[PDB]
């Protein structure tokens, strides 16, 4: 049972440094190289380099030279990746992967997300969104919940404490002024609302806030 | 300096069908030394083929690897629902290791027009001096869609943010949210707000709109 386990997610500010660990189990650490790969959130996989396991020597791709470091602690079968002078475009997931020489890489670690930004922890404003005239088609009616200006992610948005899963669309957050916003819509038959209560719930564990906004007709 | 091109960018499939994903190298008779990886959202890649013809130890025998030097293919003899994912092909022949831009494998369904919904600023956001107009375009297929905002019949591009979901787990549709954020003060100097989508399912834009003066 081969396994590559990486350290947890990290939030850093520009100019800081981060070090990411990758621990190998179930095989002889020194018999395989170790590679590192960067994925941007959009975006296709990009190789950063590799480290000789036996000699503890880094090789870097040209685009990853001088601000990145590979290191080892052989006795503990872990490899490290360290990024210096963190810049905004270092926001990404970073993977370690076991090298099989001319055949590339075979096992992958679960990945470590890295976020670089200057905002401070901020709780969201939560806005109920009640329908207007054309927001009914046929039997159904669509209601919304807008969650604006928080940091960091995640937020958990549910509807009536999760009992209303069936017709929900919750959208990924996008940045705005180095803060995040997401939206969520829920569609229900026009004969349950507003006769039956519909409430969106937002939890933001980084700021210890939990808020409910009932959607009330305009 | 060794590009690897994958086609197509996206592939819509029904299960039981045999799909072929193609890959091409720009240089070398990069010999075999080509690998395929499968990645599902929020997960690390998992290996499928090593040297372009061998299955790694756990992958089902429906997965097949073929081709040499400049052309390679990954083949699924009858696609299954659990095979929905992105597929990357990489070449280990030369350094630096390079991966191709992936191929997305999506489930095919019947085409569906967006259900469109528009929401004016909440009164709580108005009292803070902000004004976001939000538009939901829900449960459409295929995924390609273009949305424009119009303020009193004039198109607006600044202040617009969009998010989209991936393919839904039951209906297999896609959904999208588009938000026009304004100051309260520019918001109340205009009358009509409209989002309109262009989509394959319709020959006219799909319009939703409200007018602050029509009550």
């Amino acid at each position: 049972q081969v396994q590559l386990m990486e350290s947890g997610p990290e939030l850093k500010k520009p100019g800081e440094t981060v070090k990411i660990s990758c621990k190998a189990s179930g095989y002889t650490f020194t018999d395989y190289s170790m590679h590192w790969v960067k994925q941007a959130p959009g975006k296709g996989l990009k190789w950063m380099g590799w480290i000789n396991t036996g000699t503890g020597e880094p090789t870097f791709a040209a685009d990853f030279k001088g601000r990145f470091a590979f290191s080892l602690e052989t006795s503990a079968s872990t490899a490290y990746l360290q990024i210096n002078n963190l810049k905004n475009e270092d926001t990404a997931s970073y993977f370690c992967a076991r090298g099989v020489g001319l055949y590339g890489v075979d096992y992958w670690g679960q990945g470590t997300s890295v976020t670089v930004s200057s905002p401070k922890t901020t709780p969201p404003s939560v806005y109920p969104l009640a329908p207007v005239c054309g927001d009914t088609t046929g039997s159904m009616v669509t209601l919304g919940c807008l969650v604006k200006g928080y940091f960091p992610e995640p937020v958990t948005v549910t509807w009536n404490s999760g009992s209303l899963s069936s017709g929900v669309h919750t959208f990924p957050a996008v940045l705005q002024s180095d803060l995040y916003t997401l939206s969520s819509s829920v569609t229900v038959p026009s004969s349950t609302w507003p006769s039956e209560t519909v409430t969106c719930n937002v939890a933001h564990p980084a700021s210890s806030t939990k808020v409910d906004k009932k959607i009330v007709p305009r | 300096d060794i590009v690897l091109t994958q086609s197509p960018a996206s592939l819509a499939v029904s299960l039981g069908q045999r799909a072929t994903i193609s890959c091409r190298a720009s240089q070398s008779v990069s010999t075999s030394y080509m690998h395929w990886y499968q990645q599902k959202p929020g997960q690390p890649p998992r290996l499928l083929i090593y040297l372009v013809s061998n299955l790694e130890s756990g992958v089902p025998s429906r997965f097949s690897g073929s081709g040499s030097g400049t052309d390679f293919t990954l083949n699924i003899h009858p696609v299954e629902a659990e095979d929905e994912a992105t597929y990357y092909c990489q070449h280990i022949r030369e350094l630096t290791r390079s991966e191709a831009g992936p191929s997305w494998l999506e489930i095919k369904r019947a085409d569906a027009a967006p259900t469109v919904s528009i929401f004016p600023p909440s009164s709580e956001q108005l009292t803070s001096g902000g004004a976001s107009v939000v538009c939901f375009l829900n449960n459409f297929y295929p995924k390609d869609i273009n949305v424009k905002w119009k303020i009193d019949g004039s198109e607006r591009q600044n202040g617009v943010l969009n998010s989209w979901t991936d393919q839904d787990s039951k209906d297999s549709t896609y959904s999208m949210s588009s938000t026009l954020t304004l100051t309260k003060d520019e918001y109340e100097r205009h009358n009509s707000y409209t989002c309109e989508a262009t989509h394959k399912t319709s020959t006219s834009p799909i319009v939703k709109s409200f007018n602050r003066n029509e009550c």
